[PDB]
RNA sequence: CCAUCUAUAAUUUUGAAUAAAAAUUUUGCCGUUGCUAUGGC
């Protein structure tokens, strides 16, 4: 299975959004696509996929995160 | 008749019952959500009546019963539906037992007045030994080695067991049919403790490989592995929050894990018999922490092999309060057995006075969630009930139940009745040997069975 | 005066038992009286740990006679059930031996306790 | 083979029995009986 | 004059698992 | 797994009655101690 965690959440009404750091645990998998993570974050935050943006994903050495 | 109206009907019908049962209604609605706020909200210890407890012992054919897990349906305020798996199981209480005889057994304990009644069982054997010899192929339906632990899903749909066979088999509650086998995939990964997150399908497994594994039973998959314990993780406890606690045995450290934050808090007893004596001007140093139970999201208790029961608070790394030699001192070894000399006085000298004496171990330690009372167990021959202070800074001995005779491997408690008047049933697994192994000498009068005690509440 | 002598105080036993568990993990531990005799005869023992509650105590008093003759420190612990706990074996152990290895990863801890045992002796 | 097992088993018991006699000032037969 | 009272974080971590 | 349908068990009609029949809804082994409780392996 794959876990998605969000931390350091900051509400930014100046840009009218929420900023956060996304950690993806993906044991026994290469990595998770941005579109898929956007879908799941949209589900968690109860917002449109179009309103979710994700970037800056670096897999740690040794894989799995 | 939209779905929102249905909730309104159930909510209106629910409110009518509270009015029928009864300010009072306002407080009662707050108590319904008191669980979400991780603070103790069940102050009933003084209202407990230990002395009038109806105690009974139920013998079981299985040898050296290892653990007990009990399932209680709970009404969900959000949807006003009972947690029972089916309509047949409405208000039926189930208790599952495991032993080193490779047998899983379920009992019905709905009738407080009557003894546990066996319904179904499943047994393992050499038939289930894996041929492959590879860890990832250890996917056999039944167990082939000693079973150590069992846990019942809060939804009442599954019961999971684990042991030294390095497998996590999840069974159907009704028929005890294996539906999935999850190998730990480790050479030394023997399961030692299982804890379900309250009102959730998340499972936390403590393994002998110094790691904690997390699973999602509805999904039948492993999620994460936690690291940081220097020794075997013997016990684990969890509450509604994701903040599970564990004890590392000889490392003598209690660990609280924040799964969302991916952070850990380290707790160490740090008591020395040397200092305890001068402040007094028999104290036994802690050797290992074997049991742990979370009284609160912000408090937990632990039991050591020196007979010390310690209260903890997350703010403080050190224990806030300790109860030394809670279960007393083990009987002194007989002088006719210590030595073979004819003269009696020579044999007495080998006893070395009181210096060979050692305390009882805390084999079991269970606290009712968000309450002020917890139960401790050992092979002294009695279950001790403790009440915690209102300020959560100390606890006192509420009473004892001497019915149990043998090793208290695990303790469980179940309640029934109205929200004002409740009857509490304490179910404790009793065995002739310690769950982890056969170290302890045979205890006179010990028998293998399920100890039961019904405590009625008055005031 | 007692046959079981010297027998360690409470604090020392945990230090002893801590080393035993580490030695067991590192395959540097010999468990049981019979093995301890063999290690003494081979001259491969750092020191010997023993249980003072053995029933009868007498069945392990041959080891100190061997231990002294080879100038090997020895010590008793109050509990045999506790000694088996540290050794990792499923049963009580009345005597145990730490095998000598100057290349071991726990050399400092072994010599740390070993110094304390001689002071006790 | 079974005969050898008893011989080895008895040899160990004789070993402990030999001990209880040696380092005991006034050895008794209470243990020798149960052994 | 006293400084403004600190405000707790409005948002907290939320968690989900899949496949 | 859930429901449903059977099975098992209980109250009822003809019936001296059997009978059918609608109808409904504490232990693996070995002892002691009661009429239930705990001793050994």
């Amino acid at each position: 299975a794959v876990t998605i965690r969000t931390r350091k959440v900051i509400s930014n009404p100046l840009l009218a959004r929420k900023q956060f750091v996304v950690d993806v645990l993906h044991p026994n998998r290469a990595n998770v696509s941005k579109d898929e993570l956007r879908e799941k974050l949209a589900e968690v935050y109860k917002a449109e996929k179009d309103a979710v943006s994700v970037f800056g994903f670096r897999t740690q050495f040794g894989g799995g995160k | 008749e939209n779905p929102a109206d249905k909730r309104r009907r159930l909510a209106k019908q629910y409110l009518e019952n509270l009015k029928s049962e009864a300010d009072i209604i306002a407080s009662r609605l707050k108590e319904d959500v008191a669980e979400q706020q991780g603070r103790v909200f069940r102050y009933f210890g003084d209202k407990l009546l230990i002395s009038e407890a109806k105690q009974s012992f139920t013998r079981v054919g299985e040898n050296n019963l290892t653990c007990i897990s009990c399932f209680q349906p709970v009404l969900n305020k959000y949807t006003f539906e009972e947690s029972s798996n089916g309509d047949k199981n409405k208000g039926r209480l189930f208790a599952y037992t495991v032993s080193k005889d490779l047998q899983l057994t379920k009992y019905d304990i709905t009738d407080f007045s009557k003894r546990p009644k066996k319904l179904k069982y499943a047994k393992g054997g050499a038939k289930y030994i894996p041929t492959s010899k590879h860890e990832y192929e250890n996917t056999t339906e039944g167990h082939y080695d000693e079973i150590l632990t069992v846990a019942a899903s809060p939804d009442g749909k599954y019961v999971v067991t684990g042991g030294r066979d390095r497998k996590l088999i999840v069974w159907s509650t009704e028929s005890l049919s294996p539906v999935k086998v999850i190998p730990t995939k480790d050479r030394r990964g023997e399961v030692l403790s299982l804890a379900f997150r309250k009102n959730s399908d998340q499972l936390y497994a403590s393994c002998a490989d110094f790691k904690i594994r997390t699973y999602s039973i509805n999904q039948f998959s492993q999620l994460e592995i936690l690291y940081g314990h220097h020794d075997i993780v013997e016990d684990i406890s969890a509450l509604a929050m994701e903040r599970c606690v564990t004890v590392g045995a000889r490392d003598r450290t209690a660990m609280l894990w924040k799964i969302p934050d991916e952070t850990r808090l380290t707790f160490r007893g740090g008591d020395e018999p040397q200092k305890l004596l001068r402040r007094w001007m028999l104290f036994f140093c802690e050797g290992s922490i074997d049991v742990v139970s979370m009284v609160d999201d912000f408090h937990f208790i632990t039991g050591s092999d020196n007979g010390n029961i310690c209260l903890w608070s997350l703010a403080k790394k050190k224990p806030i309060f300790t109860e030394r030699i809670a279960h007393g001192i083990l009987p002194e070894p007989s002088f006719n057995d210590i030595s073979g000399e004819t003269d009696e006085e020579l044999r007495k000298r080998q006893l070395q006075g009181k210096k060979l004496l050692q305390p009882f171990w805390i084999t079991s330690l269970y606290a009712i969630p968000y309450s002020n009372v917890f139960i401790s167990g050992s092979w002294s021959g009695s279950l001790k009930v403790w009440k915690i202070s209102d300020n959560l800074r100390s606890f006192e001995l509420l009473g004892e139940l001497s019915g149990a005779k043998g090793v208290v491997t695990k303790i469980q408690v179940v309640e029934s009745g109205k929200h004002g008047k409740e009857k509490f049933r304490i179910l404790a697994s009793i065995a002739k040997e310690h769950r982890l192994g056969r170290w302890i000498a045979n205890v006179s009068g010990a028998r293998n069975g399920i100890y039961s005690a019904v405590i009625d509440q008055t005031g | 005066n007692p046959k079981a002598f010297p027998l360690a105080d409470a604090a020392l036993t945990q230090q002893i038992l801590d080393v035993v568990q580490q030695a067991a993990n590192l395959r540097q531990l010999k468990k049981g009286a019979n093995e301890a005799t063999k290690t003494l005869n081979r001259g491969i023992s750092e020191f010997i740990i023993m249980a003072a509650d053995c029933e009868p105590i007498e069945i392990l008093l041959h080891l100190p006679l061997l231990c002294e003759d080879k100038n090997v420190p020895y010590v008793f612990v109050p509990s045999r059930v506790a000694l088996g706990r540290a050794c990792g074996v499923s049963r009580p152990v009345i005597a145990a031996s730490i095998t000598t290895n100057d290349a071991s990863a726990i050399k400092t801890q072994i010599y740390a306790v070993k110094d304390k045992i001689e002071t006790l002796l | 083979k079974n005969k050898g097992r008893i011989s080895r088993y008895l040899a160990n018991k004789c070993s402990m029995a030999s001990r209880i006699d040696n380092y005991s000032e006034e050895p008794s037969n209470v243990f020798g009986s149960v052994l | 004059p006293r400084a403004a009272k600190k405000r707790r974080p409005a948002a907290k971590g939320k968690n989900l698992s899949f496949k």
